[PDB]
């Protein structure tokens, strides 16, 4: 079943009613190991359950194989299971071999409903919903954000009729509409943290820390699904305005906590690096100036000279920069940026300050968390790598506590290192012209890079993919074409392919830009794997990322080009 | 003399602090500890009974936490007592061996403590007699000799300095001073000095001199 | 042996906190337990808890009060000595009397640390001001202790109105130095 | 007027700055006053966080506001330590970008700057005035002056008839402080193309004196100012803070600069069962093979233990290593690494050196016309290692000028009246080529070595590295070098240079093992056998051995044993170390002599 926006309180009350007894623990939470939104949502839920004294267990999980293993290994004393960041698309009842009869506790003929020992709650933002979980199952309870009621009526009707069943014509047309619904690609439509914050507001537990976590979760989608962030921004603005004290005339104190809405910028770690490095290592700036070649550096130096900022001053760190220029930055940027085409750098963001400490923005906090996740620190090696990433999850989780600031600083340093490495790898890719421009998609395979050990993590591979997507692909007035990025690792002799959705020119509101673009690589990849003896691993939660053997990539890509479903 | 559970806990804490700070091994409070252990068992049974059966959540938490606190206090008290018995094993054996001495271990120790004393003494004596003593001549073959160059039996540091708080009676020894406040008078024979111990004050005194006041409960070590 | 070497002859700061957390404190119940189950304790009195009424001052043990506050079911009423004005008065008293300690409670430091950590929204004065005042008082008392340590001797010594945490800090140095002085003196005779 | 407000502002920073629940500066001040260190180190990132306006003033006019922050510190210190003390020093820490030494120019005058360099000289401490008591010549009127050492002061010109300049200082009532002068040279890599390195004069006050020694890299925070000595001024830097990677204070005095937390790490590392392997692998990670030379370098860095007998005789405790071999062997690279890992080291070329360049030289002061002594390479490297490259190009006299400093560890001078015996306790690591460039096996060993027996006997271990063309080894080296060219373990198999250097310092200042009787009997038997082996070899060939085996080699074996024991913080040296020492001696010196 599915719980409407207003049923979150009912679901929370059910969880408290069932899995709350000081004798033993009866709650378990599974989290996507490499999703920041799920991390923040689970932190919010952990605080909420700590307040009410509910004993729980949190298990980081990478891939579906680990999910199946851990669910099989669960004890029978667990009354409620929480899945955050996955499970919506797959068939949980079929995948986990859940037989409703075995899990039934008591059945009432008069009520027409059955009671089950276990309950499974799905907190997923991906789409489309698997109609089996939403409408067929009862053990599975899915936290909806209105989609089922807004735009799933016809699918609901078709599925219910199909279960209910000259008739061949009706049956055919109903399976046809169901297949049409299943044919579309995958996309993210909302943020889980927003859902948990709505629950908290429903039960009245919203405070400043919860709002900070909600803002982090929501802003983690800004880079990819900007169209979700743009839709959720007004609610965050209203919440910040409502929670903030009216009077700010009071002076700073060692305990004062501030949460403002100041002008932010599309610059990489502006407040923890030089003004030069923020422009140099920015996706948008590199896209609009082509910094990977010497002409780009010359153009950036020209821009700085025109703005009236000495090169020595710009390269100085943020804290010690000359304060006249720091104060005038808003005026200097606004007249100068439009000329170089970097005008959209101007933006409004969230900045949080703890008394007498440096102020940090939401975007930089998310960047630090992601960097800690990525580089924080036959089948045996794969298991070891996944264990290391599960370990990094806890570093990133600790970095969310104000008592742990050294971890956040360590994350910022690692983020700067990682961005430098990604810049170098992208420069090497573009200089050699390794991108092949086929008619269905673009391809780029790395075979001998200098820093190829970095891209075994899906997060770092997606970072490089976003960098490439923005530069010389978003711009150049070329047709929108999806891109495939693959990388090799000699230690295991396999590829980590990763399809990437194209993105419209940033900050260009238009009717066509309003429409979202889906990711069809999951369907094509699964079809090809089923048809060919691929040996592909499709266990990753993001269905667009798989693993291939060294000698199968050429047949796989040939069949991909010949498929035409991309 | 039983009064109430609160008073029993208060005396338990008094004994715990005094034992922790005292240089000697104080007498064991047999009746208090018996009452406390019996109450612990009964309260554990009551908690289990209630648990076997949401407004009732907090009381159970409080009862369990209080049981943990009481168990911790008793645990630390007994552990300190055992350590002191370890340090002063030969001294207590000497007390028991002498018949003119008033103190007897059956009053100064519990059954568990006396069992520990005997067993550990036997074990250690076995070890040392195997390792070392069996090679020395018959003269140096005693683990408790006091007629040699150095005395082998360690006695408590009688004159150790201990912080005390004078809290008065819950009195013949009490008197008043020039300023009119109640006070106690004690003599330090080594220095021939007389020291005033006004009520409600903190002093760093020798243990020997204020030992009787501590025994009568007129002062409590901090 | 049975007892670690760092717990011999002295208490640890956690032991001092444990001792402090048994003193009564005043709370404002946010629930009405009084009837117009039941607490059953053995270490303290339970009549007060069984008789609670919303927004009615009552006294319970400090650890029970902290446990209740953790649940947002009671608001601890801070002691009267822990207001700004009272701390200013105590600071003045310390300043004008170089040879004596002020009459602060024997648990002012520990209770201040506990309440600042746990109950930050139950004070009627800004927390930063109270922290500053307590810091100032601590510095003055530290100066006085340093000056008074020059009178250690083979006889008694008196440190009136010195709190529990300060005495715990100073217990090893004072006791051992005075013990050595006594040993030398006794050897003299 | 404004001065009192500025002082009030800096006093509120020291009394109100908390990052969590601890007052960092109030507590730092109390703890410093308790040990008699009248100063406060403030991090400028914390001041930019309290009030950015206070930082704007301290950076806009540094020599006017710094004197007003010192008096605020003094007032707070009096309030905190005295129940109703010279002016307190302010030491600054900053993370601003470092300006290259040669980029300092007119645009940085009277501003706070951060820079790095190498200290080449330090002066004898002078005395500067901080509180003068004065009197008048004629009317005998008493007054006082107060001086801060921040220049943009002189005695009053007119009395308070009395002629010009009527005041004379009363010295027995005045107070003074300490002042030192330092010369800072820019780092060799920073220097521009075809330019000699440039110097800069620096001065430090009070608690920043005697903090550095010549030849140590430092980072400096200070004020770039000018003093008149026509319309030009000679620039200099007024130090406000010194940061160095070398614990010079620990090295000159006792063991210091190691935190208990840092000390715990060193003990844990010493407890590692295979620390020897880790240290051997940590030296020159980018040079393939040559394991024996790397073990020898570990032993040389560790050093032996020195003994002073009751009669006064001193026994050398340092190890000297010679590397003779064919070109391309990576001897120079090993020397350049050893210069970089050792806490104190000097890299010198035998060709570009001289007898006075090494040891010490006599110089005349142009002003006082008085001769004084300046230390050379072996004095500048005292307590460390000297890397003499191109040891064969050195002239006979310049090489002869090294015997006493290599063996007796002293530099006797008798020149221009100056008569002394300096101290030079250094380890020599030398690299050389044979006579013909390549060690030619056809000719006798006495033909490939021009070094005399006296100089050679002073080396503990002699390595005759020969380059043999073996296809397997050649392929391995090619693969390793190509990997280096096209291409971080740090997993218990290698430790960075900084950690290794700190560990060397700790071991040197913490341990000095001694031989047990079994080791003594073993080493004594081995010496008798080796001497017999040289005699059997000599009887066979009319020629007298070119590589000697004297008592110095026995002492060298003892030193190697003691260094191996010291490597693991073992107070006693057992046979397990004697065997390794004998193996190394056989692998280097007996190997060289056998040929
Ligand atoms: N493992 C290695 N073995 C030998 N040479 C190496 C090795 N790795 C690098 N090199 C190269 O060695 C060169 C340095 O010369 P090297 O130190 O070997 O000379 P040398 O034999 O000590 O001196 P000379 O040839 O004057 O006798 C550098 O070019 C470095 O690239
Ligand atoms: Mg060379
Ligand atoms: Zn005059």
């Amino acid at each position: 079943m599915y719980y409407g926006i207003s049923q979150f309180s009912e679901a929370y009350n059910k969880i408290l009613r069932n899995s709350s007894s000081h004798s033993s623990c009866q709650l378990v939470i599974f989290v996507s190991c490499l999703n920041i939104d799920a991390l923040c949502a689970t932190k919010m839920l952990s605080l909420l359950f700590k307040k009410q004294l509910v004993q729980s267990q949190i298990v980081p999980i990478f891939g579906y194989s680990e999910l199946r293993r851990h669910y099989s290994q669960l004890d029978d004393n667990i009354n409620s299971l929480l899945l955050v960041g996955f499970g919506g698309v797959i068939d949980l009842e079929a995948f986990l071999e859940i037989d409703p009869q075995e899990y039934v506790i008591d059945t009432d003929e008069k009520s027409g409903e059955q009671s089950f020992r276990r309950d499974i709650y799905v907190l997923d933002a991906h789409r489309p919903w698997n109609l089996d979980n939403i409408f067929g199952s009862q053990i599975i309870q899915c936290f909806d954000d209105g989609t089922v009621d807004d735009t799933l009526g016809e699918q609901k009707e078709a599925y219910y009729k199909l279960l209910e069943l000259q008739r061949k014509k009706q049956i055919h047309e109903y399976e046809g509409v169901l297949e049409e619904y299943y044919s579309q690609g995958t996309t993210v439509v909302n943020s889980i943290s927003a859902q948990i914050y709505s629950l908290l507001s429903a039960i009245g537990e919203t405070n400043l820390s919860n709002l900070w976590l909600n803002i982090l979760g929501t802003t983690s989608l800004d880079i990819a699904y900007a169209q979700v962030y743009n839709r959720l921004y007004p609610l965050l603005q209203d919440e910040v305005k409502r929670l903030t004290p009216s009077s700010r005339n009071s002076v700073k104190t060692p305990d004062t906590l501030t949460l403002n809405i100041q002008p932010d910028y599309y610059l990489f770690l502006l407040r923890h690096s030089s003004l030069y490095d923020s422009f140099y290592y920015s996706n948008y700036v590199n896209a609009k100036l082509s910094l990977w070649n010497e002409n780009g550096k010359k153009r950036l130096h020209k821009m700085f000279a025109r703005m009236g900022i000495p090169l020595s001053t710009a390269q100085e760190t943020w804290l010690y920069m000359d304060h006249s220029i720091k104060r005038e930055l808003g005026i200097i940027f606004d007249k100068n940026l439009d000329r170089y085409g970097l005008q959209d750098i101007i933006r409004d963001g969230f900045v949080r300050t703890l008394g007498y400490r440096g102020s940090i923005s939401a975007s930089e906090f998310v960047e630090a968390l992601t960097a800690l996740l990525e580089v924080g620190n036959s089948a045996q090696k794969l298991t070891n790598l996944r264990k290391r990433w599960v370990s990094n999850f806890w570093l990133s989780w600790d970095a969310l506590d104000d008592r742990k600031v050294e971890l956040l600083n360590r994350g910022i340093q690692l983020a700067q290192d990682l961005q430098r490495a990604i810049f170098n790898t992208g420069v090497a890719i573009l200089e050699k012209k390794l991108i092949k421009h086929l008619r269905i998609y673009r391809l780029c395979v790395l075979q001998d890079g200098p820093d190829l050990d970095l891209y075994r993590n899906p997060l770092t591979l997606l970072r490089l993919g976003n960098w490439l997507i923005e530069c010389c692909a978003e711009s150049e007035d070329k047709q929108l074409l999806p891109m495939v990025l693959a990388s090799i690792d000699e230690n295991t002799d396999t590829y980590l392919v990763a399809g990437l959705t194209p993105r419209y020119p940033r900050g260009l509101d238009t009717i066509h830009t309003k429409k979202p673009i889906l990711n069809n690589f999951s369907m094509a990849f699964q079809q090809i794997t089923a048809e060919t003896d691929a040996k592909v691993r499709i266990d990753n939660f993001e269905s667009s990322i798989i693993e291939i053997r060294r000698e199968d990539l050429s047949p796989f890509l040939e069949k991909l080009t010949l498929s035409g479903l991309l | 003399i039983y009064v109430s559970p609160q008073q029993d806990f208060s005396d338990l804490m008094k004994s715990w602090k005094n034992e922790r700070c005292s240089p000697e091994l104080l007498p064991y409070p047999h009746q208090l500890m018996k009452r406390l252990l019996n109450r612990i068992s009964m309260q554990s049974q009551l908690i289990e009974n209630i648990s076997m059966g949401n407004e009732s959540k907090l009381p159970l938490l409080c009862m369990e936490t209080e049981l943990e606190r009481l168990k911790f206090v008793i645990r630390s008290y007994i552990r300190c007592r055992l350590s002191k018995i370890d340090k002063f094993s030969l001294y207590l054996r000497q007390l028991n061996e002498d018949e003119n001495s008033l103190i007897s271990l059956t009053d100064l120790l519990s059954k568990d403590e006396i069992k520990y004393h005997d067993t550990h003494s036997l074990i250690w004596l076995k070890l040392v007699n195997d390792s070392i003593l069996k090679y020395m001549p018959e003269e140096l073959q005693a683990i408790n000799d006091t007629e040699g160059s150095v005395n082998m039996i360690d006695e408590p540091d009688w004159n150790k300095f201990v912080f005390i708080h004078v809290n008065g009676p819950p009195d013949p020894l009490l008197q008043e001073n020039e300023f009119g406040k109640p006070c106690y008078t004690v003599t330090i024979p080594d220095l021939k000095e007389e020291v005033e111990l006004t009520i409600g004050s903190i002093y760093v005194m020798r243990y020997e001199v204020i030992r009787d006041l501590l025994r009568d409960d007129k002062v409590a070590l901090i | 042996m049975s007892l670690p070497a760092h717990l011999q002859q002295t208490f640890s700061p956690e032991e001092i906190q444990f001792i402090v957390e048994n003193e009564p404190i005043k709370i404002f119940p946010r629930i009405t337990t009084r009837q117009k189950t039941r607490w059953q304790l053995i270490t303290t009195d339970d009549k007060a808890l069984n008789n609670m009424v919303a927004m009615r001052s009552t006294e319970v043990v400090l650890w029970i009060a902290l446990l209740l506050k953790q649940q947002s079911k009671c608001s601890i009423v801070a002691p009267q000595w822990l207001t700004t004005k009272e701390l200013d008065r105590k600071i003045q008293y310390e300043k004008t009397h170089p040879d004596r300690f002020s009459e602060l409670p024997w648990n002012w430091l520990v209770l201040a640390r506990i309440l600042f950590n746990k109950a930050k929204d139950d004070f009627h004065d800004p927390i930063h001001e109270l922290r500053g005042k307590i810091q100032d008082l601590r510095e003055i008392r530290q100066i006085k202790v340093l000056k008074g340590l020059k009178y250690l001797n083979e006889s008694h010594l008196q440190l009136d109105n010195l709190s529990l945490l300060e005495i715990n800090e100073l217990r090893p140095f004072i006791t051992e130095i005075m013990d050595k002085l006594r040993e030398i003196h006794t050897a003299s005779l | 007027d404004d001065n009192t407000e500025i002082i009030k502002s800096f006093k509120n920073f020291i009394l109100e700055f908390r990052l969590d629940s601890q007052f960092i500066y109030r507590d730092q001040l109390r703890n410093n006053i308790l040990v008699k260190n009248y100063s406060l180190t403030v991090n400028m990132e914390h001041l930019i966080g309290y009030n950015e306006d206070i930082y704007k003033k301290l950076s806009d006019e540094p020599s006017d506001i710094i004197p007003l922050f010192e008096t605020a510190i003094t007032q707070v210190a009096k309030r905190i330590s005295i129940l109703s003390l010279p002016t307190f020093q302010l030491i600054l820490n900053s993370n601003a970008n470092q300006i290259p030494l040669r980029d300092l120019d007119s645009e940085h005058v009277s501003k706070i700057v951060r820079l790095s360099g190498i200290i080449i000289s330090t002066s004898v401490l002078s005395s500067r005035a901080t509180y003068l008591s004065i009197m008048c010549r004629n009317c005998r009127h008493t007054t006082s002056i107060t001086i801060n050492n921040f220049n943009s002061v002189s005695l009053p010109r007119s009395c308070l008839n009395c002629g010009p300049d009527p005041y004379i200082i009363i010295h027995e009532s005045s107070k003074f402080i300490d002042q030192q002068f330092l010369k800072l040279q820019e780092i060799p890599e920073l220097v521009p193309v075809g330019e000699m390195p440039r110097n800069l004069t620096m001065t430090c006050d009070r608690y920043l004196t005697n903090k550095v020694i010549p030849g140590t890299r430092v980072t400096i925070v200070g004020i770039y100012s000018i003093y008149n000595s026509v319309a030009i001024r000679t620039p200099y830097i007024k130090i406000l803070g010194i940061q160095s990677d070398v614990e010079t204070s620990s090295i000159w005095n006792s063991v210091t600069m190691f935190t208990e937390e840092e000390e715990e790490e060193f003990l844990q590392l010493s407890r590692n069962p295979k620390l020897y392997e880790i240290l051997t692998n940590s030296i020159a990670p980018s040079i393939f093979g040559n394991e024996d030379i790397k073990k020898a370098i570990v032993c040389l860095l560790m050093g032996g233990s020195k003994k002073i007998l009751p009669d006064g005789m001193r026994l050398r405790g340092d190890i000297n290593v010679l590397l003779l071999g064919d070109p391309g062997t990576a001897k120079s690279q090993l020397l350049k690494f050893v210069e970089k890992v050792s806490p104190i080291a000097v890299y010198t070329s035998g060709k570009g050196s001289s007898a006075a360049g090494l040891t010490a030289s006599v110089q005349r002061d142009p002003m006082t016309r008085e001769f004084y002594l300046e230390g050379g390479a072996m004095v500048l490297a005292d307590g460390g290692v000297v890397c003499i490259d191109e040891f064969d190009k050195m002239r006979d006299e310049d090489r002869v000028a090294i015997h006493e400093a290599m063996e007796q560890q002293t530099i006797s001078i008798a020149k221009a009246g100056i008569t002394t015996v300096l101290n030079s306790r250094t380890s020599v690591l030398a690299a050389a080529n044979p006579i013909y460039g390549r060690y030619d096996d056809l000719k006798s060993p006495g033909d490939n070595i021009d070094f005399q027996t006296t100089i050679l006997s002073r080396f503990d271990m002699i390595f005759i590295v020969k380059d043999d063309h073996n296809e397997e080894r050649d392929i391995s080296i090619a693969n390793h070098v190509i990997n280096i060219h096209t291409g971080q373990e740090e997993n218990g198999s290698e430790i960075s240079i900084e950690k290794m250097k700190r560990y060397i310092t700790y071991c040197r200042l913490k341990c000095a093992p001694r031989l047990s009787p079994q080791a003594a009997e073993k080493l004594s038997s081995n010496f008798v056998t080796i001497r017999k082996q040289l005699l059997i070899n000599e009887l066979e060939s009319t020629e007298r051995s070119s590589i000697p085996i004297t008592i110095r080699q026995l002492e060298a074996i003892i030193r190697i044993t003691e260094s191996l024991a010291k490597l693991e913080l073992s107070p006693i040296a057992q046979e397990r170390h004697v065997d390794e020492a004998i193996r190394l001696f056989q692998a280097s010196t007996m190997d060289a002599a056998s040929q």
